[PDB]
């Protein structure tokens, strides 16, 4: 028996100008004194915003408001601006230990459908050299984040031999970058011939697939 | 200005024990002195953690009265110590494994039901922060990447592949810092090997790449290793 908070919506997605509702539920009825939260952004330690009755902490904007009572607690952010895009985790603290934090919202910036732009690497001659072939699929400026990627060596679909990795939000267009990387050995490379990428998402009317032939 | 200085080693071996120690300055922590604000008796030294992919986890905490709070998934484990004569506070996490791979921060908590004159912000939250010590646990050794070119092929797009380094970070620029737009450096990914690997591409127009010269600047400061790539087309 411990009191354990849950955060809601998992991704709040916005534009600049709108009011925010994030929302942390206790699993028992907590005083209003214990009940923080805190805003995190990539590269930096979290920054306290609200603790103590909803009294803002040093240095936060008026824009930051708490509400809420017994079990259901809100923060509200009253007109987003762009540096408030982040992730916003609640906290209680002072009522009774472990004083965990919930699972945290990430607040995105909400924009229009924007289409990645597909790209596809070869192995360079010199990696091949090391006995290693990667291959890098590139999927370039594209909205919303969810993205699906299907390597394919000589129409066989490949499973399990790729890493992917994505960009935070871009500040100036809001888009987001994925790379995908499909690692083979020098030996197993060069037993085949076309090497393909094709990529999934809701900007392409159709799955778009970019492809080399080994050695050309 | 109180701040928290966090030191202690960040690569660690699997079964090793990690250990770090936060610094506080701009307050004592043996000054039992109390004529304003809050009682530095109400102070909470605090560690939490966050793993890669995960949300943060609070670890526990102690008062300079020695007493310790600490999460019960990790009681059976931590312990928090405190010495006031040297203003620091520690973590301690023995057989240490992959999962405790994290940055770790300390923290200031504050819990004041009493004070002097003006209560400052902050109270019943964790308002002032270390920045945090990256920590691994892994059994690779120190070791500088290989970098090779993603090269431009038939708008378009080329860029550098960081692979295989241990451990994180490494530093990417584009012409020594004089190509920035268009620039996308991902976040590393743990290579199942043990070592890390990033790209880091940028678009650039077609019609510059047989003018234009594009290098790509690897800084991995862990290894002492400088290199720079130049990318062209195949």
């Amino acid at each position: 028996h411990e009191i354990v908070l849950t955060q809601s919506p998992g991704t709040l997605s916005l534009s600049p100008g709108e009011r925010a509702t994030l929302s942390c539920r206790a699993s028992q009825s907590v005083s209003s004194s214990y009940l923080a939260w805190y805003q995190h952004k990539p590269g930096q330690a979290p920054r306290l915003l609200i603790s103590d009755v909803y009294r803002r902490a040093t240095g936060i904007p008026d824009r930051f408001s708490g509400s809420g009572s017994g079990t259901d607690f809100t923060l509200t952010i009253s007109r987003l601006e762009p540096e408030d895009f982040a992730v916003y985790y609640c906290q209680q603290y002072g009522s009774s230990p472990p004083y965990t934090f919930g699972q945290g919202t990430k607040l995105e910036i909400k924009r229009t459908v924007a289409a990645p732009s597909v790209f596809i690497f070869p192995p360079s001659d010199e990696q091949l050299k090391s006995g290693t072939a990667s291959v890098v699929c590139l999927l370039n400026n594209f909205y919303p984040r969810e993205a699906k990627v299907q390597w394919k060596v000589d129409n066989a679909l490949q499973s399990g031999n790729s890493q992917e990795s994505v960009t935070e939000q871009d500040s100036k267009d809001s888009t987001y970058s994925l790379s995908s990387t499909l690692t083979l050995s020098k030996a197993d490379y060069e037993k085949h011939k076309v090497y393909a990428c094709e990529v999934t998402h809701q900007g392409l009317s159709s799955p778009v697939t970019k492809s080399f032939n080994r050695g050309e | 200005q109180v701040q928290l200085k966090q030191w202690g080693a960040g690569l660690l071996k699997p079964s090793e024990t990690l250990s770090l120690t936060c610094t506080v300055y701009g307050d004592s922590l043996s000054d039992y002195s109390w004529s304003w604000g809050v009682s530095r008796s109400d102070y909470y030294w605090s560690w939490i953690r966050q793993p890669p992919g995960k949300g943060l986890e609070w670890i526990g905490e102690i008062n300079r009265s020695g007493s310790t709070k600490y999460n019960p998934s990790l009681k059976s484990r931590v312990s928090i110590l405190i010495e006031a004569s040297k203003n620091q506070f520690s973590l301690k996490l023995p057989s240490v494994t992959a999962a405790d791979t994290a940055v770790y921060y300390c923290a200031r908590g504050r819990r004041s039901r009493q004070w002097i004159g003006e209560l400052p912000p902050g109270n019943y939250g964790l308002d002032v922060w270390g920045q945090g010590t990256p920590v691994s646990v892994s059994s690779a050794s120190t070791k500088g990447p290989s970098v090779f070119p993603l090269a431009p092929s038939s708008t378009a797009a080329l860029g550098c592949l960081v692979k295989d380094y241990f451990p994180e970070p490494v530093t990417v620029s584009w012409n020594s810092g004089a190509l920035t737009s268009g620039v996308h450096t991902f976040p590393a990914v743990l290579q199942s090997s043990g070592l890390y690997s990033l790209s880091s591409v940028v678009t650039v127009p077609s019609s510059s790449l047989g003018t234009q010269t594009y290098i790509c600047n690897v800084n991995h400061k862990p290894s002492n290793t400088k290199v720079d790539k130049r990318v062209e087309p195949k």
